[PDB]
């Protein structure tokens, strides 16, 4: 009898995006089980008896998982959801598990060589299988169950008809000794679909509702495709969700009562416009980007008031072009600084929107008010980590002279944090991807000081308002102050040189604003000339 | 820092069901054979 | 025929006092369903080994049992909790 099903077929399966995985898992598990025994018998093996998955949530594990179950024409597999065998009891738990195997330690000595196939599921293995103390004093909650199982495996007695598959989150965790080739050999990761994986994940969970002609002509599904960008698995299948019932909610109504409609309800279609707004505000992907921090950060927008914006702009241009097409530099830097108040972050926050990456993050200390040194080493690892999965990367961080903890009286910072920020601007990344990083700060002697010039790559300078040309310029771009008021204003700066930041400016009329409509020249004016220079 | 589950103690077998009046009565039939038996002499 | 399942979670957030038990008790009631089975707070924590879990499990038996023993014509359940 045949291992595989007669009426299997890989279509069937409903699996997209992971054929490279499948393959592979194939053929180191299942290869030797096809051919007649004699040859088997000839080359002298034993077969594979364990297999094991990780990746982040969400990518299609305990599918996988279920399909090779389902896949063997054998006895129904077991299960086991956890910590689903401890018990109270002295030595219950140990029991518990030795039952489960008891039936393939029968099935061997009784039938020998034509024996059947068994299965099982130790899914959240991570649960109980924690590394071992080896120490005095750390004695483990588990520790006698993991050795039974140790024993079980690969013991004083053979067995070469059992098969054990693990799914996990953190496979740095596994204990060491259950991960030699001879208990859980082929061990594979599971990442985010590409382009033609969404591309066919899309295309099954779709296939079937085009039976009934549920889909009007609107829906390209290439550009939907396109559009979205590094989702994971199962968000694909969360907007599907979400745009059908959003569609068929505009038949059914309620309020007051409930009912339905019957003249109606056969004409049910569902076109492109639910899909766009659900994709808007349904799922928020959770690897990806969103419009809130950008309109968090350019809250006023930006205005092309001179020269410098522009080139500051093609830089940044630039760099990022270097960085995607090239391959002998995959970690390029570069700093920006400038005086205070001069709004440098704006600038920051436009290229890397600009920059058009699958990912892009910001890290601010915003989010670390009242944190311990440890806590905001952990973040920045966090992040760092998180953004080596994929093959563009753009990382923003803000205001490092307020991340270091500086103080000139003494002065004082965090040495912490400085360490773990020079060895982190100088990790490579994984083989075969990029990175870009862009730093901020408003003290850039402080940083040439400590030694930290030396790790960044380039550096650019963003200057402030030098001319009365300029700043009539900005006012006029502003549209405050009208022609009238212009000129008597120009015939007074235009005879000097100003020095302000663009913020300031904007305070300083907010403030002018407040008083009366023909006083407000005059104190516009007195709080420029207060303001001062101070170069 | 919480004092951790503890194994079950064991088990102490004691079994008890309903013995005393029946074999009680098991008794007040065999009496009564001896003495009978003892009358037919 | 569109071959899609039910959502299994709902989430509600908000400052003490701005009636989010009394959405969750009528909409709880609304439906045709039985009773709401309801955990007040941490009350499955226990002693003795593997009794949390025990407890946990024993929640979704008797929805599970049903789904078993009917299919897609099982009734409907619904589990609340609290804090
Ligand atoms: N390639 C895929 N094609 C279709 N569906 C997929 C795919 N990968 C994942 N899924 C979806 O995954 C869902 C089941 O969740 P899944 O098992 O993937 O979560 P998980 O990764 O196991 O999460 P956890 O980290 O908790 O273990 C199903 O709805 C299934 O449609
Ligand atoms: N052309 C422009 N260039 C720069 N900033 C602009 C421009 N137009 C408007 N702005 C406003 O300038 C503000 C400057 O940003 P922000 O408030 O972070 O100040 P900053 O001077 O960069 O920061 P810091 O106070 O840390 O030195 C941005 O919020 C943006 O709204
Ligand atoms: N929208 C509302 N209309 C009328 N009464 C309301 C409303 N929201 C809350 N209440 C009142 O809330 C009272 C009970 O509030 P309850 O404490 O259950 O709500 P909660 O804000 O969810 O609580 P908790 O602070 O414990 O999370 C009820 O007596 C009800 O009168």
């Amino acid at each position: 009898q045949s291992i595989i099903n007669p009426d299997w077929n890989f279509e069937k399966m409903g699996i997209g995006g992971l054929d490279k995985e499948f393959s592979d898992i194939f053929r180191r598990a299942f290869a030797s089980r096809v051919f007649p025994p004699e040859i088997v018998e000839q080359m002298g093996c034993k077969h594979v008896k364990g297999i094991l998955l990780y990746g982040p949530p969400g990518c299609g594990k305990t599918l996988l998982a279920r399909q090779i179950g389902k896949m063997l024409n054998a006895r129904e597999p077991k299960v086991v959801n956890g910590p689903e065998i401890l018990n109270k009891y002295v030595g219950e738990s140990e029991a518990n598990i030795r039952k489960l195997f008891a039936d393939a330690e029968e099935e061997q000595r009784r039938l020998g060589a034509n024996s059947g196939l068994h299965i099982i599921i130790f899914d959240e293995i991570d649960a109980i299988c924690k590394q071992r103390g080896s120490m005095a004093g750390s004695t483990g909650v588990h520790d006698t169950v993991v050795n039974q199982l140790l024993s079980k495996i690969d013991g004083v007695e053979q067995l070469n008809n059992i098969l054990v598959i693990g799914m996990t989150n953190r496979p740095d965790l596994i204990d060491e000794a259950l991960l030699r080739p001879g208990r859980l050999e082929v061990k594979m990761e599971i990442g985010l679909p590409d382009e033609k994986g969404r591309l066919q994940i899309l295309h099954i969970h779709t296939a079937r509702m085009r039976g009934h002609q549920l889909l009007s002509a609107d829906v390209d599904i290439k550009e939907l495709a396109v559009e979205t960008k590094n989702f994971s698995g199962a968000e694909l299948e969360g907007l599907v969700r979400a745009a059908q019932s959003t569609a068929m909610n505009r038949h059914i109504k309620a309020s007051t009562k409930v009912e339905v409609d019957m003249e109606k309800a056969e004409s049910l279609q569902v076109t492109r416009g639910d899909f766009l707004a659900s994709l808007e505000n349904d799922i928020k992907p959770a690897f990806g980007t969103n419009q809130e921090d950008y309109a968090s950060y350019i809250m006023n927008g930006i205005i092309k008031w001179g020269d410098p914006v522009t080139r500051v702009l093609d830089d940044g241009e630039l760099l990022v072009q270097q960085t995607k097409n090239s391959d002998r530099t995959p970690l390029v830097s570069v700093l920006l600084e400038g005086p205070p108040h001069s709004g440098k972050t704006a600038l920051a926050a436009k290229i890397a929107e600009e920059s058009n990456f699958p990912f892009i993050k910001i890290c601010s200390p915003d989010k670390m008010i009242g944190f311990s040194e440890t806590a905001k080493c952990q973040a920045m690892k966090k992040i760092f980590d998180d953004a080596y999965k994929s093959q563009l990367s753009c990382v923003v961080v803000d205001d490092i002279e307020r991340l270091l903890d500086y103080v000139p009286i003494g002065p004082r910072f965090s040495n912490l944090v400085l360490q773990a920020l020079l060895v982190l601007l100088k990790k490579a990344p994984p083989q075969g991807r990029k990175l870009l990083i862009i730093g901020t700060t408003s003290r850039k002697d402080v940083l040439q000081e400590m030694e930290m010039l030396n790790a960044f790559s380039t550096t650019i300078h963003v200057p402030n308002i030098a001319t009365g040309e300029q700043l009539l310029e900005a006012l006029e771009l502003l549209g405050n102050f009208k022609d009238k008021e212009r000129t008597t204003i120009a015939q007074q700066v235009k005879g000097k040189k100003v020095w302000i930041g663009i913020k300031k400016l904007l305070m300083l009329i907010e403030m002018s604003l407040q008083m009366d409509p023909e006083y407000r020249v005059r104190k516009f004016l007195a709080l420029l000339r207060e303001e001062g220079a101070s170069p | 820092s919480m004092a951790e589950d503890a194994d079950m103690r064991n088990e102490l077998e004691e079994m008890q069901r309903r013995a005393d009046q029946l074999a009680d009565e098991s008794l007040e039939s065999t009496r009564r054979m001896l003495q009978l038996v003892e009358e037919s002499k």
